[PDB]
Protein backbone atom coordinates (compact mmCIF):
# COMPACT_ATOMS: atom_id res chain seq x y z
CA UNK A 1 0.00 0.00 0.00
CA UNK A 2 1.71 3.18 -1.32
CA UNK A 3 1.47 6.53 0.40
CA UNK A 4 -1.05 7.86 -2.17
CA UNK A 5 -3.14 4.67 -1.70
CA UNK A 6 -3.17 5.27 2.08
CA UNK A 7 -4.53 8.76 1.47
CA UNK A 8 -7.02 7.53 -1.11
CA UNK A 9 -8.34 4.97 1.45
CA UNK A 10 -8.89 7.79 3.93
CA UNK A 11 -10.55 10.04 1.28
CA UNK A 12 -12.79 7.17 0.02
CA UNK A 13 -13.73 6.23 3.56
CA UNK A 14 -14.70 9.69 4.80
CA UNK A 15 -16.64 10.67 1.65
CA UNK A 16 -19.06 7.78 2.41
CA UNK A 17 -19.99 8.74 5.97
CA UNK A 18 -23.50 9.94 6.57
CA UNK A 19 -24.19 12.96 8.84
CA UNK A 20 -25.90 11.99 12.06
CA UNK A 21 -29.35 12.98 13.25
CA UNK A 22 -29.43 12.80 17.05
CA UNK A 23 -32.79 14.63 17.18
CA UNK A 24 -34.11 11.85 19.38
CA UNK A 25 -31.30 12.47 21.90
CA UNK A 26 -31.09 16.06 23.24
CA UNK A 27 -28.21 14.87 25.40
CA UNK A 28 -26.18 14.47 22.18
CA UNK A 29 -27.44 17.84 20.55
CA UNK A 30 -23.89 19.41 20.44
CA UNK A 31 -22.19 16.09 19.48
CA UNK A 32 -24.43 16.24 16.32
CA UNK A 33 -23.06 19.79 15.55
CA UNK A 34 -19.39 18.74 16.12
CA UNK A 35 -19.66 15.52 14.05
CA UNK A 36 -21.46 17.13 11.08
CA UNK A 37 -19.07 20.13 10.67
CA UNK A 38 -15.91 18.05 11.21
CA UNK A 39 -17.19 15.63 8.49
CA UNK A 40 -18.34 18.28 6.03
CA UNK A 41 -14.88 19.86 6.41
CA UNK A 42 -13.04 16.52 5.82
CA UNK A 43 -15.21 15.73 2.71
CA UNK A 44 -13.91 19.07 1.32
CA UNK A 45 -10.32 18.11 2.10
CA UNK A 46 -10.74 14.66 0.60
CA UNK A 47 -12.15 15.99 -2.73
CA UNK A 48 -9.21 18.35 -2.84
CA UNK A 49 -6.66 15.56 -2.61
CA UNK A 50 -8.63 13.47 -5.16
CA UNK A 51 -9.37 16.12 -7.81
CA UNK A 52 -6.42 18.60 -7.21
CA UNK A 53 -3.43 17.63 -5.06
CA UNK A 54 -2.67 14.03 -6.04
CA UNK A 55 -2.93 14.93 -9.79
CA UNK A 56 -0.61 17.94 -9.27
CA UNK A 57 1.93 15.77 -7.38
CA UNK A 58 1.89 13.07 -10.08
CA UNK A 59 2.03 15.70 -12.88
CA UNK A 60 4.99 17.49 -11.35
CA UNK A 61 7.04 14.26 -10.92
CA UNK A 62 6.20 13.25 -14.57
CA UNK A 63 7.78 16.42 -15.94
CA UNK A 64 10.80 16.10 -13.55
CA UNK A 65 11.18 12.34 -14.34
CA UNK A 66 10.79 12.91 -18.11
CA UNK A 67 13.65 15.39 -18.29
CA UNK A 68 16.20 13.50 -16.24
CA UNK A 69 15.26 10.17 -17.88
CA UNK A 70 16.82 11.73 -20.99
CA UNK A 71 19.44 14.01 -19.20
CA UNK A 72 20.48 11.00 -17.06
CA UNK A 73 24.10 12.12 -16.91
CA UNK A 74 26.35 15.20 -17.00
CA UNK A 75 29.20 15.41 -19.59
CA UNK A 76 32.22 16.08 -17.27
CA UNK A 77 34.57 16.21 -20.32
CA UNK A 78 34.13 18.00 -23.70
CA UNK A 79 32.00 15.54 -25.76
CA UNK A 80 33.43 14.43 -29.14
CA UNK A 81 32.43 16.99 -31.83
CA UNK A 82 31.51 19.94 -29.56
CA UNK A 83 33.37 23.21 -28.94
CA UNK A 84 34.13 24.57 -25.49
CA UNK A 85 31.63 27.42 -26.12
CA UNK A 86 28.79 25.02 -26.97
CA UNK A 87 29.60 22.52 -24.14
CA UNK A 88 29.29 25.35 -21.62
CA UNK A 89 26.00 26.22 -23.25
CA UNK B 1 -28.03 -21.88 9.26
CA UNK B 2 -29.92 -19.19 7.23
CA UNK B 3 -27.42 -16.53 8.32
CA UNK B 4 -24.96 -18.94 6.58
CA UNK B 5 -27.01 -19.23 3.36
CA UNK B 6 -27.45 -15.37 3.37
CA UNK B 7 -23.63 -14.83 3.51
CA UNK B 8 -23.19 -17.41 0.67
CA UNK B 9 -25.92 -15.66 -1.35
CA UNK B 10 -24.40 -12.14 -0.69
CA UNK B 11 -21.11 -13.54 -1.99
CA UNK B 12 -22.83 -14.99 -5.09
CA UNK B 13 -24.31 -11.46 -5.66
CA UNK B 14 -20.85 -9.80 -5.61
CA UNK B 15 -19.67 -12.61 -7.85
CA UNK B 16 -22.60 -12.00 -10.27
CA UNK B 17 -22.07 -8.16 -10.13
CA UNK B 18 -18.41 -8.76 -11.18
CA UNK B 19 -19.65 -10.95 -14.05
CA UNK B 20 -21.94 -7.98 -15.10
CA UNK B 21 -18.93 -5.59 -14.96
CA UNK B 22 -16.73 -7.85 -17.10
CA UNK B 23 -19.43 -8.43 -19.78
CA UNK B 24 -20.09 -4.69 -19.89
CA UNK B 25 -16.43 -4.14 -20.46
CA UNK B 26 -16.60 -6.62 -23.42
CA UNK B 27 -19.72 -4.99 -24.88
CA UNK B 28 -18.11 -1.52 -24.72
CA UNK B 29 -14.72 -2.62 -26.06
CA UNK B 30 -16.45 -4.37 -28.99
CA UNK B 31 -18.18 -1.02 -29.35
CA UNK B 32 -14.81 0.71 -29.81
CA UNK B 33 -13.73 -1.99 -32.33
CA UNK B 34 -16.94 -1.55 -34.41
CA UNK B 35 -16.48 2.25 -34.51
CA UNK B 36 -12.84 1.89 -35.48
CA UNK B 37 -13.45 -0.68 -38.22
CA UNK B 38 -16.35 1.41 -39.44
CA UNK B 39 -14.28 4.59 -39.58
CA UNK B 40 -11.35 2.71 -41.09
CA UNK B 41 -13.46 1.25 -43.89
CA UNK B 42 -15.10 4.59 -44.83
CA UNK B 43 -11.74 6.50 -44.64
CA UNK B 44 -8.53 6.43 -46.75
CA UNK B 45 -4.75 6.78 -46.81
CA UNK B 46 -3.29 7.69 -43.40
CA UNK B 47 -6.68 8.21 -41.75
CA UNK B 48 -7.92 4.63 -42.51
CA UNK B 49 -4.58 3.45 -41.13
CA UNK B 50 -5.07 5.48 -37.94
CA UNK B 51 -8.50 4.02 -37.31
CA UNK B 52 -7.45 0.43 -38.08
CA UNK C 1 31.78 14.64 -12.14
CA UNK C 2 30.12 15.38 -8.76
CA UNK C 3 27.20 16.76 -10.85
CA UNK C 4 26.93 13.52 -12.84
CA UNK C 5 26.79 11.63 -9.50
CA UNK C 6 24.13 14.04 -8.15
CA UNK C 7 21.90 13.39 -11.27
CA UNK C 8 22.14 9.64 -10.48
CA UNK C 9 20.95 10.59 -6.94
CA UNK C 10 18.25 12.83 -8.39
CA UNK C 11 16.85 9.81 -10.38
CA UNK C 12 16.88 7.80 -7.15
CA UNK C 13 14.77 10.52 -5.48
CA UNK C 14 12.35 10.47 -8.43
CA UNK C 15 11.73 6.70 -8.46
CA UNK C 16 11.14 7.07 -4.69
CA UNK C 17 8.46 9.70 -5.26
CA UNK C 18 7.06 7.55 -8.19
CA UNK C 19 6.77 4.57 -5.75
CA UNK C 20 4.88 6.83 -3.23
CA UNK C 21 2.39 7.93 -5.93
CA UNK C 22 1.46 4.69 -7.75
CA UNK C 23 -1.64 2.51 -7.44
CA UNK C 24 -5.46 2.69 -7.19
CA UNK C 25 -6.51 1.76 -3.64
CA UNK C 26 -9.30 -0.88 -3.92
CA UNK C 27 -12.76 -0.87 -2.44
CA UNK C 28 -12.93 -1.40 1.36
CA UNK C 29 -16.23 -3.05 2.43
CA UNK C 30 -16.96 -1.92 6.08
CA UNK C 31 -18.84 -4.14 8.62
CA UNK C 32 -21.93 -2.29 9.94
CA UNK C 33 -24.48 -4.25 12.06
CA UNK C 34 -27.47 -6.38 10.80
CA UNK C 35 -30.80 -6.23 12.74
CA UNK C 36 -30.20 -9.53 14.59
CA UNK C 37 -26.94 -8.13 16.11
CA UNK C 38 -28.21 -4.58 17.04
CA UNK C 39 -31.18 -6.08 19.03
CA UNK C 40 -28.77 -8.40 20.89
CA UNK C 41 -26.11 -5.81 22.03
CA UNK C 42 -29.13 -3.71 23.20
CA UNK C 43 -30.78 -6.70 24.94
CA UNK C 44 -27.25 -6.99 26.41
CA UNK C 45 -27.05 -3.60 28.22
CA UNK C 46 -30.69 -3.86 29.52
CA UNK C 47 -30.88 -7.39 31.08
CA UNK C 48 -27.31 -6.84 32.50
CA UNK D 1 -12.24 -8.79 -44.84
CA UNK D 2 -12.68 -5.69 -42.58
CA UNK D 3 -16.50 -5.69 -43.14
CA UNK D 4 -16.74 -9.33 -42.31
CA UNK D 5 -14.83 -8.62 -39.10
CA UNK D 6 -16.96 -5.57 -38.23
CA UNK D 7 -20.10 -7.69 -38.71
CA UNK D 8 -18.76 -10.60 -36.57
CA UNK D 9 -17.89 -8.08 -33.86
CA UNK D 10 -21.39 -6.57 -34.21
CA UNK D 11 -22.99 -9.98 -33.69
CA UNK D 12 -20.73 -10.61 -30.64
CA UNK D 13 -21.53 -7.16 -29.15
CA UNK D 14 -25.24 -8.22 -29.33
CA UNK D 15 -24.38 -11.60 -27.77
CA UNK D 16 -22.46 -9.84 -24.96
CA UNK D 17 -25.37 -7.45 -24.26
CA UNK D 18 -27.83 -10.43 -24.23
CA UNK D 19 -25.47 -12.24 -21.85
CA UNK D 20 -25.34 -9.22 -19.47
CA UNK D 21 -29.15 -9.10 -19.59
CA UNK D 22 -29.27 -12.78 -18.53
CA UNK D 23 -26.90 -11.72 -15.70
CA UNK D 24 -29.38 -9.08 -14.50
CA UNK D 25 -31.91 -11.88 -13.86
CA UNK D 26 -29.24 -13.90 -12.12
CA UNK D 27 -28.24 -10.90 -9.90
CA UNK D 28 -31.91 -10.25 -9.13
CA UNK D 29 -32.45 -13.91 -8.21
CA UNK D 30 -29.46 -13.95 -5.86
CA UNK D 31 -30.56 -10.60 -4.44
CA UNK D 32 -34.06 -11.98 -3.80
CA UNK D 33 -32.78 -15.17 -2.09
CA UNK D 34 -30.45 -13.09 0.08
CA UNK D 35 -33.30 -10.69 1.06
CA UNK D 36 -35.63 -13.63 1.84
CA UNK D 37 -32.87 -15.23 4.09
CA UNK D 38 -32.14 -11.96 5.91
CA UNK D 39 -35.89 -11.72 6.65
CA UNK D 40 -35.93 -15.38 7.71
CA UNK D 41 -33.12 -14.63 10.20
CA UNK D 42 -34.57 -11.36 11.41
CA UNK D 43 -37.99 -12.82 12.35
CA UNK D 44 -36.52 -15.93 13.97
CA UNK D 45 -34.49 -13.51 16.15
CA UNK D 46 -37.67 -11.59 17.16
CA UNK D 47 -39.20 -15.01 18.15
CA UNK D 48 -36.11 -15.98 20.23
CA UNK D 49 -35.97 -12.52 21.87
CA UNK D 50 -39.63 -12.72 22.87
CA UNK D 51 -39.15 -16.27 24.16
CA UNK D 52 -36.10 -15.18 26.24
CA UNK D 53 -38.42 -12.62 27.88
CA UNK E 1 0.91 17.95 -21.81
CA UNK E 2 1.46 15.42 -18.95
CA UNK E 3 -1.05 17.44 -16.79
CA UNK E 4 -3.69 16.54 -19.42
CA UNK E 5 -2.95 12.82 -19.49
CA UNK E 6 -2.71 12.72 -15.67
CA UNK E 7 -5.94 14.74 -15.42
CA UNK E 8 -7.61 12.04 -17.59
CA UNK E 9 -6.04 9.29 -15.45
CA UNK E 10 -7.13 10.84 -12.18
CA UNK E 11 -10.61 11.65 -13.49
CA UNK E 12 -11.12 8.06 -14.56
CA UNK E 13 -9.47 6.62 -11.46
CA UNK E 14 -11.73 8.69 -9.22
CA UNK E 15 -14.99 7.85 -11.09
CA UNK E 16 -14.25 4.06 -11.16
CA UNK E 17 -13.35 3.84 -7.49
CA UNK E 18 -16.63 5.73 -6.55
CA UNK E 19 -18.55 3.44 -9.00
CA UNK E 20 -17.43 0.40 -6.99
CA UNK E 21 -18.54 2.19 -3.80
CA UNK E 22 -22.01 3.09 -5.17
CA UNK E 23 -22.41 -0.30 -6.98
CA UNK E 24 -21.76 -2.16 -3.69
CA UNK E 25 -24.18 0.12 -1.75
CA UNK E 26 -26.91 -0.41 -4.42
CA UNK E 27 -26.56 -4.17 -4.13
CA UNK E 28 -27.06 -3.83 -0.36
CA UNK E 29 -30.08 -1.46 -0.70
CA UNK E 30 -31.73 -4.10 -3.03
CA UNK E 31 -31.20 -6.90 -0.42
CA UNK E 32 -32.90 -4.72 2.30
CA UNK E 33 -36.05 -6.41 3.67
CA UNK E 34 -39.51 -4.80 3.98
CA UNK E 35 -41.44 -4.13 7.22
CA UNK E 36 -44.47 -6.12 8.47
CA UNK E 37 -46.86 -4.50 10.93
CA UNK E 38 -49.83 -6.76 10.15
CA UNK E 39 -50.15 -7.40 13.96
CA UNK E 40 -51.00 -3.76 14.64
CA UNK E 41 -54.02 -2.27 12.78
CA UNK E 42 -53.02 1.17 14.13
CA UNK E 43 -50.01 0.83 11.76
CA UNK E 44 -51.36 -0.71 8.43
CA UNK E 45 -50.90 2.65 6.63
CA UNK E 46 -47.23 3.19 7.78
CA UNK E 47 -46.39 -0.28 6.46
CA UNK E 48 -47.63 0.40 2.90
CA UNK E 49 -45.81 3.91 3.02
CA UNK E 50 -42.51 2.47 4.38
CA UNK E 51 -42.52 -0.41 1.84
CA UNK E 52 -43.40 1.90 -1.05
Amino acid sequence: ASQAMQIQTYCNSVKQQVPVDFSQFPNLKDNQTQINQGLDLAKGHADLYLNTIQPQIITNISNISNYFALQNAIPAVLPPGSTKAQWLR
Amino acid sequence: GYKGLQVQAQNAVTAATQMSNAWDSLTSDLGSLITDLDKGITSGDDIRQLWL
Amino acid sequence: TAADTTVKTVLTDVTTIKAQMAGVSPLQVPQTDTIANFVARLAALEHH
Amino acid sequence: QLSVIKEQATEYQRLSSDTRLVIVNLNNNLITDSSNFQGIVVNLNSKVQGDNG
Amino acid sequence: TNATTITMDQGMANQASQAMQIQTYCNSVKQQVPVDFSQFPNLKDNQTQINQ
